[PDB]
């Protein structure tokens, strides 16, 4: 019975880890887009005139 | 006209080139050099003008 119990535990924990990883990937992509915008804004609105 | 968007320094033109799964740009840029120092003044008034 221990194999069955630990199998249930493992599958549940793996699903939770999958969810966390996917959320982290989405947030990282959005932050990367925002930082690209910030880099362009800093490069063009400081070292020159807009 | 926007600075440092394509190329570094002042921009003149660019040339595109193909790639396996992309594109390659060759930017031509103008850069000053061999500077000298001088004394300046805002505006010069002659005969009161």
């Amino acid at each position: 019975e221990a194999e069955v119990q630990i199998d249930r535990l493992i599958t549940g924990r793996l699903q939770s880890l999958q969810t966390y990883v996917t959320q982290q990937l989405i947030r990282a992509a959005e932050i990367r887009a925002s930082a690209n915008l910030a880099a362009t804004k800093m490069s063009e609105c400081v070292l020159g005139q807009s | 006209k926007r600075v440092d968007f394509c190329g570094k320094g002042y921009h003149l033109m660019s040339f595109p080139q193909s790639a396996p799964h992309g594109v390659v740009f060759l930017h031509v840029t103008y850069v000053p050099a061999q500077e000298k120092n001088f004394t300046t003044a805002p505006a010069i008034c002659h005969d009161g003008k």
